[PDB]
């Protein structure tokens, strides 16, 4: 509710910014988050930071992360709305249940006289906590969030049966209802549960109406010549007897409130895109006429639809151009050599993200060749001294050796990209990105940024299964020989041992300088230069950096 | 005096036994009003909160919601302390020692500050009872008042980098010479907020309706400067008033309210405390028999009532 | 790669069904006020 | 110089002291015959000011003034008054079935109005009604009053506390602030929470219960109240009822003079205190 409210306060800053915006309340419930990736019961243990931060399609770079709010309550979220709770009075309006989830507002990049541009993302990020493991990003288009208009008609059964539940509530309670309460019911009576899914589910919406008096005015016209204080301040007084106050988050719980169902276009979801009256918010009723123009989504599409040109890369040069002489932001997504976001797609950025899991596993994949030329002379750069029956321990090292380097560079594919930016390599390249900027969670400790003897390990599983034996990115500073020590400091097993520290163990550390370290149990390690091998191109990684940075205080 | 004790709890290193009677007119925060009390809610560890030591507005936050008492008589048994709050109530103006590098004035309201200063830190030490103590520094109250706008407004510099590192260090005082410099190694956060907040939310509800006429005559302002004394001295030149200078807004209803007097009674109600709602309350004046009219550092000054 | 984008595109044009399915749920509503009324002024 | 006496002379139109007990809390009536001119002032002009300029002058008619000024307002008289106000009902009312059996709700109807009148064009009830003291003697005659009701410090509860034992009228009021328990002394104030057109210009009469400094108190008057959906402004003025220098003397009794709730509170620094209404 408030969370909502307290978001349009931030909605009453800007002023004159750099540019004019919107704001979408938009309600993602359980299933949403579940087959997200979202762990349910960790945002139950109201008030919650969301980063957020907004991504062009076409070109172009990204804003930074934002700080917004969330109420996630696991309730009838539509239904919490619309028959709120008072704490003396829960039974004030008995509904019909439903799924819940977080109320998050979000905000509209729009233009003087806004066009909003379709296909481009908003992206949310929830921190559980500081680290990346703590983290999920999430996928949100301006086609997926915006609907051309509401449904306020169903706020009209709504708002009349709140009248007669304040004619069932006194009736039922009798004299126990103090003089305010029996004075409001029954200047409602002078004027069945609320199931609040039937307002999505009930086939009706906005309009425009002014064309429906007259389809109406011409129709009681023929039967005209054949036969030739209002109910909402009692309303008022309805909460300030039965609360005992204002509440300004229930004072919209009384006024216009349009609920539309729409649904999302990662995961087959659904979702909630909601309005009130009042809000200066999007779809409200008080909000600055220059709001959204649902164009750029009528003219690419039938352009496209009566040409029936099925991708317009494959459109016509003069319905290009005609297009731009109509549209003039549409010469990136089709007059750009080499875009670093594709045009015209929906994975356009996850597309974007599987290219840099390719690029980097070629540069470590032709990195492992290079220090592995030929027959190799490795001898160690540990100190661990052995027992006498522990090097027949090693004997099995030198047979089990090669499986490994193609099952850990297997499991590096294994991996989904998007659970390759939780590890250490993924954010010690954007440590050494930033050194071509802080990056994002905040892993990296404050000294990693001080010498090149800062390493920072990941931990894969030697028998068995080749698997990741971390959450954390375990960052060891190392000293012919050097010894391993730790840097300074819920509870994971494989995290308490130095690298390379004993057996049933791989570990592998990289640098700010991204020269990293392949730790075999013994001493036995080699650096490679990667440094040789990463081929980033700028202004490919500038879009990058930016999604993936965090600009420090 | 409503007579109130703290004792010797356990144990005396024997020449802290003697740091004990050199701290005759000093005074004990005790949280309470007792008949008998432990010396361990005394020192500094009990300032201390939940795992962190407050910072020097913090301090003022923790000097907030405890109670002075004044050291009077000092037995190897117990120490009787007189309840500042309740036991003001002294003919005999019970007796307190300036521990400050100000000679202070005679006729001084005296409020009570944190040590802060860059070598005054009274920091006394016990061993035996392992305890840390750090007394408060008497001081004259506009000399106080004008210190804590300092150290918030540093504070504030501790929310926003943005500007290059030589800031103005806030850390130069003025008392008719006298150049002080002070502390600034730590600034706690929500010291600084909630400091902040009453700053700001203050500042809200002392701005009204009929103080709008009043922002009209900024001009008129400038019109006295080049033509007088007082107006330009008055005038600073570190001000936004020099700076903005480069209307009614009719609205009228009814216009028998007297809308300009309404002015200046709001906001003397949160501007015009903003003093002691950011610092302690001063109840300590100066109030010297023989007719001395300053007191030196180290001297112990009779103290009266509430100013 | 591209089956990343090849199953995005295709959960897209899964959610598109029900993006248009209940943008279509007003073809059998949108013929019963424009008619229906009509018919007894006609009476 | 510890034993002081105080004396007002006036009506018994207002408390009745005969009618009271011999421990009351007793309110003056300062600035009396004030407040049509006050109605019309300090307030914003949607406020319609000739309201309060008849609402006194309906109280007055239960109660010329003559030379026995209206004062000596008793303790029982504003609770009672807005009990139907404040979150008590049926045992806040008990004061009026206190009042109207002793005393007369013919007075408290024309002040119950007014205390929906004197806060409608905010003339708050704050510095109107200044503390006295606690009825030491009743030396009245039948229908006037001749009053010494001292003032002036401890003494009122050590010259009644050597021999009235401050009762705090209703178990709603003295509110059992800080829960949190510990030894020490009790600190009393007096404190008016409002309510400015949400319950409809509310008043309120009780007493706070902390071992709390004024510093600590403006905080704590910011925390553990519901009230502060308002937005007009200056709600919940408060002075010093002064030290009850004793936590372990309070108690809990329905035994008065009509079953009415009281608590007995043996001992009392009465610091007359100050003022303070600015948020």
């Amino acid at each position: 509710m408030n969370a909502h409210f307290a978001n349009e306060v931030q909605y009453d800053l800007t002023r004159d910014p750099s540019s004019p915006a919107s704001l979408i309340h938009v309600i993602i419930s359980s299933e949403c988050l579940a087959a997200a990736g979202v762990p349910l019961s960790a945002l139950v243990r109201a008030n919650f930071r969301v980063e957020t931060q907004t991504r062009a399609h076409a070109t172009g770079d990204c804003t930074p992360w934002r700080s917004a709010f969330a109420a996630y309550v696991p309730a009838d979220a539509v239904g919490a709305i619309l028959a709120p709770v008072i704490p003396a009075h829960p039974d004030l309006l008995p509904r019909v249940p439903s799924a819940g989830g977080l109320f998050v507002s979000l905000p509209v990049a729009c233009d003087a006289q806004g066009v909003y541009d379709p296909y481009t993302v908003a992206a949310l990020r929830l921190a559980w906590g500081p680290w990346a493991t703590c983290a999920r990003v999430l996928l949100f288009s301006y086609d997926e969030l915006v609907p051309p208009n509401t449904r306020y008609a169903a706020d009209g059964a709504r708002l009349m049966r709140l009248c007669r539940h304040f004619c069932r509530y006194v009736a039922r309670l009798g004299a126990a209802a103090p003089a305010a309460a029996t004075e409001a019911a029954a200047h409602l009576s002078l004027g069945p549960p609320i199931s609040p899914e039937e307002q999505l589910t009930a086939p009706g919406g906005d309009t425009a109406t002014a064309e429906d008096v007259s389809i109406t005015q011409e129709n009681e016209e023929i039967l005209a010549l054949v036969q030739r204080r209002s109910l909402v301040e009692w309303l008022d007084r309805g909460w300030e007897a039965l609360a005992g106050g204002d509440r300004p988050d229930w004072l919209w719980s009384r006024r216009s409130i349009s609920v539309v169902l729409r649904h999302h276009y990662g995961t087959k979801q659904r979702f909630v895109v909601v309005s009130y009256e009042n809000s200066v918010a999007w779809g409200g009723r008080r909000a600055r006429p220059p709001r959204l123009s649902s164009e750029l989504a009528t003219a690419l599409t039938e352009a496209c639809a009566a040409e029936r040109v099925v991708r317009p890369h494959q459109l016509s040069p003069a319905a290009q151009t005609a297009l731009l002489r109509r549209f003039p932001a549409l010469e990136g997504p089709l007059r750009h050599p080499r875009p670093v976001l594709q045009p015209f797609d929906i994975a356009a950025e996850v597309a974007f993200v599987a290219r840099i899991q390719i690029a980097c596993l070629r540069a470590l994949g032709h990195s492992i060749r290079a220090a592995l030329q030929g027959g190799p002379r490795i001898f160690q750069r540990l100190r661990y001294d052995f027992g006498p029956h522990q090097s027949e321990w090693l004997g099995e090292v030198t047979r089990r050796f090669p499986v490994l380097l193609e099952n850990l560079m297997r499991a590096l594919e294994g991996t989904a990209p998007d659970a390759f930016f939780h590890t250490a390599y993924a954010l010690a390249v954007l440590a050494h990105l930033g050194g071509q900027l802080v990056p994002l969670s905040d892993d990296i400790p404050a000294r990693f940024a001080d010498s090149d003897a800062h390493y920072a390990f990941d931990y894969y599983s030697t028998s068995g299964d080749t698997l990741r034996l971390t959450n954390r990115p375990i960052a060891v500073v190392i000293d012919e020989q050097s010894k391993c020590r730790f840097m300074e400091g819920p509870h994971r097993v494989c995290e308490q041992y130095l690298p390379g520290e004993s057996y049933a163990y791989l570990c592998l550390g990289f640098n700010r300088r991204l020269c990293g370290l392949v730790v075999f149990p013994g001493g036995f390690a080699f650096t490679i230069n990667t440094a040789a091998y990463l081929s980033l191109a700028d202004p490919v990684a500038r879009a990058v950096g930016l999604r993936f940075c965090r600009g420090a205080a | 005096c409503f007579e109130a004790d703290i004792a010797i709890p356990s144990g005396i290193s024997r020449p802290d036994a003697a740091a004990l009677q050199r701290c005759e007119g000093r005074v004990v925060f005790l949280p309470t009003i007792r008949r008998q009390l432990a010396l361990a809610d005394v020192a500094h560890e009990s300032f201390v909160s939940g795992g962190v030591s407050p910072d020097t507005l913090g301090l003022l936050l923790a000097y907030r919601r405890r109670f002075p008492a004044v050291i009077t008589r000092v037995l190897p048994t117990r120490i009787v302390a007189c309840p500042v709050d309740l036991g003001l109530t002294h003919a005999g103006t019970v007796n307190l020692r300036n521990t400050s590098p100000v000679d202070l004035c005679n006729g001084d309201p005296v409020s009570l500050v944190p040590p802060v200063f860059e070598g005054q830190a009274t920091d006394v030490r016990l061993e035996s009872l392992d305890l840390t103590l750090r007394f408060p520094v008497p001081l004259p109250t506009p000399l106080a008042r004008e210190i804590v706008a300092r150290l918030v407004a540093r504070g504030i510099r501790d929310l926003n980098p943005r500007t290059p590192g030589e800031l103005p260090d806030l850390n130069v005082l003025y008392y008719n010479g006298a150049r002080l410099s002070l502390v600034a190694d730590v600034q706690q956060l929500a010291s600084v907020n909630t400091e902040l907040r009453s700053l700001v939310l203050n500042m809200v509800y002392s701005i009204t309706e009929g103080t709008t006429l009043i922002l009209t005559l900024i001009p008129r302002l400038l019109a006295l400067s080049a033509q007088d004394g007082y107006v330009n001295a008055l005038l600073q030149m570190q001000s936004v008033t020099r700076e903005a200078a480069q209307a009614p807004m009719l609205m009228q209803d009814g216009e028998r309210r007297l809308p300009l007097y309404e002015a200046l009674v709001a906001w003397l109600a949160h501007a015009g405390q903003l003093g002691d709602i950011l610092a302690l309350a001063p109840a300590v004046r100066v109030c010297t028999f023989d007719g001395a009219a300053v007191v030196q550092s180290g001297d112990m000054a009779p103290v009266i009532r509430y100013p | 790669e591209r089956a990343a984008v090849l199953q995005a595109q295709r959960t897209a044009a899964a959610a598109a069904l029900e993006n248009a399915a209940l943008q279509a749920a007003e073809l059998p509503v949108d013929i019963e006020r424009r008619i229906r009324p009509i018919e007894q002024q006609v009476h | 110089p510890r034993y002081h006496l105080t004396r007002q002379v006036t009506l018994t139109d207002l408390c009745q002291p005969n009618a009271e007990r011999a421990g009351a809390l007793l309110l003056a009536l300062r600035h009396p015959t004030d407040l049509p001119h006050l109605a019309r002032h300090r307030a914003p002009p949607g406020r319609q000011t000739e309201r309060l300029a008849e609402a006194w002058g309906q109280l007055l008619e239960a109660s010329e003034s003559g030379c026995a000024r209206a004062g000596l307002v008793s303790f029982n008289f504003l609770v009672a008054a807005c009990a139907a106000a404040y979150d008590a009902r049926d045992a806040a009312e008990a004061v009026r079935a206190h009042i109207t059996t002793n005393y007369a709700g013919a007075r408290l109807d024309r002040f119950s109005e007014c205390l929906r009148a004197m806060v409608h064009t905010h003339v708050f009830p704050h510095e109107v009604m200044r503390f006295f003291g606690g009825l030491v003697s009743w030396v009245t005659q039948d229908e006037l009053a001749s009053v010494t009701a001292v003032c002036s410090g401890p003494q009122e509860a050590t010259h009644t506390g050597h021999p009235v034992t401050i009762p705090a009228c209703a178990f709603v009021d003295l509110d059992a602030e800080l829960c949190l328990g510990g030894p020490g002394a009790a600190f009393l104030y007096l404190v008016f929470t409002y309510r400015q057109c949400r319950d409809q210009e509310l008043c309120c009469v009780y007493v706070v219960k902390s071992q709390l400094p004024p510093r600590g108190l403006e905080a704590a008057l910011e925390r553990l109240f519901g009230r502060l959906r308002i937005t007009t402004c200056t709600y919940a003025a408060f002075a010093e009822l002064g030290v009850m220098p004793d936590d372990s003397p309070r108690c809990l009794h329905r035994t008065e003079r009509v079953g009415v709730p009281v608590v007995i509170l043996e001992g009392v620094v009465w610091r007359p205190g100050g003022w303070r209404a600015c948020a």
